[PDB]
RNA sequence: UUGGCGGAAAGGCCUUGGGUGCUUGCUGGCGAAUUGCAAUGUCAUUUUGCGUGGGGAUAAAUCAUUUGUAUACGACUUAGA
RNA sequence: GCCCUGAAAAUGGAUGGCGCUCAAGCGUGUUACCUAUACUCUACCGUCAGGGUUGAUAUGAUGCCCUGACGAGUAGGCAGGCGUGGAGGUCAGUGACGAAGCCUAGACCGUAAGGUCGGGUCGAACGGCCUCUAGUGCAGAUCUUGGUGGUAGUAGCAAAUA
RNA sequence: AGAACUGGCGAUGCGGGAUGAACCGAACGUAGAGUUAAGGUGCCGGAAUACACGCUCAUCAGACACCACAAAAGGUGUUAG
RNA sequence: GGAAUACUGCCAGCUGGGACUGAGGACUGCGACGUAAGUCAAGGAUGCUGGCAUAAUGGUUAUAUGCCGCCCGUCUUGAAA
RNA sequence: GAAAUUGUUGAAAGGGAAGGGCAUUUGAUCAGACAUGGUGUUUUGUAU
């Protein structure tokens, strides 16, 4: 078909932070279509991939992936907390992530 | 205000086109030579 | 001597581990996974394909077939957490399935010496494919538009919210 | 502080989960009935529920039974304190003082 | 969800629209603002005119060319209210402001694209009836903006050209709205109706 | 070829460089404690360099172990090598820096005979 | 390919004709595996360079010299086949 | 009660800024949410305290092991260690097949003082361990001596007729 | 400038009060997870452009302790007595 | 006159989704299910599987980004001064 | 034959300082582990 997407679009908002200090080990992700903590309960435990591109091909691809998962909700407007194997570079604030539908409880 | 079109005359005198040169003496003088080729036609590019 | 000596060398013999108390109980699958249910594959070659769940194997995997004649998915096993169980239920009563087990899908691990420089199918695997399909294909035709539904591929369009959709 | 009148359920949950004894000036988790009988047995206390009986029904050996229990190390309430500012009297919209029966709702969230 | 969102500035409040747009850019969304000359600010015209003159009095004493610049165009009053809402001195903030374009009137290609509104920044929904307000074009032309007359002429030309487009669109929509009605109440049509569509 | 050990954790890998060792060429990177009265480093202000303290100490079980697993032992000749003839599983030998090129060959051959690992079997090798 | 419209930053919009390809509007036949139970599993656009084979046109500026409507030096303004 | 008059000071300017008008203001009430080195649980380091363990084989009973709590710090006190010159003993230690020294966004160990290794350069002596000894550890003292910069191709090299 | 009691700074980092030795919370070994304090939840900036009842229009509104000022006297401005 | 519901409180009532942790290392103890061998979620993680087996993970180093970070030593109640 | 200070070459960054802490991307560079043994002898130098 015209579309082949099997993930949910998301945006990397920022790290977990107070007013003056931030915590790079935990990031905030905005999932499209979610606007309340009840909706984000479905997405807890799902895997998040950040798919960026480099110029050096490493093992047969110029595309590199950063993996993570959704841990808990955040606030009142459907923002979630995520942790990755390696933290996102903070240059990707406002970049798109990929929230997958696995593992599935359906 | 922003100019959108400039149209020039068929023949430009040898003293007005010295305004467009810094070293006039060493040149082929190469000024409006192709623009004068826009003329010699009835309406090709002048009143368009 | 550059280094004099350590007075007491640690004993180099390994010690036994304690008696672990972790028994293994059979996995309890979620109620949405019933044999004959149509599933959606979320990962693999056939991600986005709709496929028919036949049997639950010993190693927690789900036996599944396309059928092959409909969408090309052969007899495989998949992980229960990597699929979505749809509500479209179809009967598999009368399908010979007990033959397939954990040892049926043997990879026959290759040696490291056989390095792939630049670049086949078992005869018994295709024959078991048509036997399973024949008992299934003639039964898919009963409900209209199921074959066109199975042959098609699933994907997410603009505006679908998986937390509100009913799969 | 914030003190109130505990019920049976909150005493039982405090002793069962956050229950430690003072043995030879050491904080020892109960986890069993033998150690309670080892120290408090001479007052007739044999089980973890016998000790709870001396607490809720103040017995002749309440002082000995209470001193055996190490101070209860509680967490913050799971749902918050329910007030914007703590250090006012509970009557005045704060937290401190005598909250008579509302201590159970507070301690159960901490425990 | 959408690559570039075009926002019609007409009838919006400067501060509430600025806060919404500032959060969109920082989240990676590209925003284009049109018709910035007819935004709205709460408070009567004189009060907001005095506030600009108070702002217009601040300049670096020893050299006026390095002091706070006072931009007079309506799209720059909106941009100032937005740049003060972003960490504009950082690399991330600078990238947020290259996702933003503000125009007086509706220029080319954005004139053939859908314009949206922000209901939480609209004056008719936020302000109480009977409360006074000021329009950005009037305020800007009082403090030195020079291009109100030309943009008004260009906007009037745009609306006339955008008038027969809708007239053609309205007529063609009628043809479709009648054909499918005839094509309705058919064996296929009932099945769609039973399935919500 | 190393005895089973838990995963090695450090809790700190960045070297403790002295304050202002980057600001002046007289101040060496060797760690010194700020004994001054207004030092932001000594007063532990946020955003400043962290000071060594006993909290960073390594786990006693994985302490002194090389990533290969063995504790490292300096040897000067063959006689220092049979000192490890029964502890090959928990000890690895370094040939010292001042051992001559010809004498390194004899040591390496004997370590292979006894199976003792040598962490630097490359010093002074002709090619 | 016919014909228009659009100058605010038009660089886009509409339309005549024929040709070609596809069509899931409907009904059929063949293939799909083995990536082994998942690994973005690679499908987009921005610039540059060398080869291609096919069109098109054959400049100045600076220094040096000179002038003083200019000038601390730069710069400026003149002139020189 | 809120608002307004009363209500005047010097560079341009401060509810932190933008901005906010059924507020993003004021009074009040109910919730949800954000996060400190704090509170709860766990792992690791060290200290303190209470204990177990002479039984053979294998050597630290100053050893090993179990348990509980605790950890801010100037002036200051005490303890355990790192490093340097020289001395007694030991390694029948290293070395012209290359000692020491020096350079090295190369590697390893230690919380740290520091120790080790590889490469380059080099040329004649030096080290580990147990003890002894002190002219024994530098960022400052308008410190001492020596060497070297920015300033900087800069100020300047214009009295006495040529 | 000088006393009394207590708590602090000196000698002390950490979260809040934009900023600050003393204020509020809370005192500190190295980390992980959870919950909070004081303070907040339009954007800067993590978190409700939440909910509910009212009041206020300022041609110098107001916006939160220490704290970074304003009074007596007045107003058919408006509200309630 | 007979009920329900709200509110509050209890259950040694059942159950789904998510995250962090796996310390210890032959046995000993307290228990549960069992007429009994025995089993167990009972004094701290095991089982099955895949890929790679290499700079892929990781270390170092330079840079970029988010947030934070005032110049050391001393006298001083108080020093970035 | 050290340092300060300097030249050439190479790499990198640079919108009114520079340097630093936490975390990660990118480039460059690099150590370790990488075959236990083994059932076994399809074996050669017949015991490898």
């Amino acid at each position: 078909a015209e579309s082949h997407r099997l993930y949910v679009k998301g945006k990397h908002l920022s790290y977990q932070r107070s007013k003056r200090v931030n915590n790079p080990n935990v990031s905030l992700i905005k999932i499209e279509g979610v606007a309340t903590p009840q909706d984000a309960q479905f997405y807890l435990g799902k895997r998040i991939a950040y798919v960026y591109r480099a110029s050096k091909e490493v093992r047969g691809s110029k595309i590199r992936v950063m993996w993570g998962k959704v841990t808990r909700t955040h606030g009142n407007s459907g923002v979630v907390r995520a942790t990755f194997r390696n933290n996102l570079p903070a240059k990707t604030f406002g970049a798109s992530v990929r929230i997958f539908l696995y593992p599935s409880n359906i | 205000l922003r100019s959108l079109t400039t149209v020039w005359a068929e023949h430009l005198s040898d003293e007005v086109k010295r305004r467009f040169y810094k070293n006039w003496y060493k040149s082929k003088k190469k000024a409006f030579t192709k623009y004068s080729a826009k003329y010699a036609q009835d309406g090709a590019g002048i009143e368009r | 001597t550059a280094q004099q000596a350590p007075k007491w060398y640690p004993s180099e013999d390994v010690a036994a581990p304690k008696k672990t108390r972790k028994a293994v109980r059979p996995q309890k699958l979620r109620a949405s996974l019933v044999p004959g249910t149509v599933l959606i594959l979320l990962a693999g070659r056939f991600r986005g394909k709709r496929v028919v769940y036949l049997k639950h194997l010993e190693d927690n995997t789900l036996l599944v077939t396309g059928p092959f004649k409909v969408n090309g998915v052969p007899l495989r096993r998949v992980n229960a957490r990597y699929v979505i169980a749809t509500s479209t239920k179809v009967s598999v009563e009368g399908v010979n399935v007990e033959k397939f087990n954990v040892e049926y899908f043997a990879k026959e691990k290759l040696t490291k010496k056989e390095k792939k420089e630049a670049n086949e199918i078992k005869t018994e695997r295709v024959e078991d494919q048509k036997v399973v399909d024949k008992a299934l294909i003639a039964e898919i035709k009963k409900t209209p538009l199921l074959k066109q539904y199975l042959s098609a591929s699933f994907s997410l369009k603009n505006g679908d919210k998986p937390h509100m959709l009913k799969f | 502080v914030a003190y109130g009148y505990p019920s049976y359920s909150t005493i039982r949950q405090l002793v069962y989960k956050r229950g430690f004894g003072k043995i030879n000036k050491q904080r020892v988790p109960l986890s069993d009935n033998a150690i309670i009988e080892a120290n408090l047995g001479k007052y007739g206390i044999l089980s973890i529920d016998d000790l709870i009986h001396e607490i809720i029904t103040v017995g002749p050996h309440f002082k000995q039974a209470n001193n055996f229990l190490w101070p209860f190390k509680l967490s913050n309430p799971s749902g918050g304190w329910g007030v914007p500012r703590k250090f006012k009297h509970f009557i005045q919209g704060g937290s401190f003082g005598n909250r008579e029966e509302f201590i159970n709702k507070l301690v159960k969230s901490m425990n | 969800v959408e690559p570039v969102v075009v926002i019609d500035g007409k009838g919006h409040l400067v501060g509430r629209l600025a806060s919404v747009v500032a959060k969109q850019l920082l989240n990676g969304q590209k925003i284009v603002v049109v018709r910035a000359e007819e935004l709205n600010i709460s408070g009567e015209f004189f009060r907001n005119k005095l506030k600009y003159h108070d702002f217009l009095r601040k300049a670096t004493a020893f050299n006026k060319t390095r002091g706070p610049f006072h931009f007079r165009a309506p799209s720059r009053i909106f941009y100032k209210a937005l740049r003060g809402m972003v960490s504009h001195k950082t690399a991330r903030g600078k990238a947020a402001l290259e996702r933003l374009k503000v125009f007086e009137g509706i220029p080319p290609p954005y004139d053939k694209k859908k314009r949206v509104v922000v209901p939480q920044a609209l004056r008719v929904l936020r302000l109480k009836p009977g409360r006074k307000y000021t329009t950005l074009g009037k305020l800007s032309t009082s403090v030195g903006w020079k291009y109100e007359d030309v943009v008004a002429k260009l906007e009037a030309k745009r609306k006339v050209s955008s008038a027969e487009y809708y007239a053609k669109k309205r007529a063609f929509t009628k043809k479709v709205a009648s054909a499918n009605a005839t094509a309705a109440e058919s064996d296929v049509a009932k099945q769609l109706a039973a399935l919500g569509y | 070829a190393s005895l089973p050990h838990p995963k090695i954790v450090k809790k700190h890998t960045k070297k403790f460089k002295r304050h202002h060792s980057d600001r002046y060429h007289r101040v060496a990177e060797n760690w010194r404690k700020q004994k001054g009265i207004d030092s932001v480093v000594r007063r532990r202000f946020r955003g400043n360099i962290s000071q060594p303290k006993i909290g960073y100490g390594s786990n006693k079980k994985t302490k002194f172990l090389s990533p290969s697993g063995h504790k490292t032992f300096l040897v000067a000749n063959v006689k220092d090598l049979e000192t490890l003839t029964m502890h090959t599983k928990t000890y690895a030998a370094e040939i010292a820096h001042n051992i001559s090129a010809k004498n390194r060959v004899v040591i390496l051959a004997r370590a292979k005979a006894l199976g003792i690992k040598v962490t630097n079997p490359k010093g002074r090798l002709a090619l």
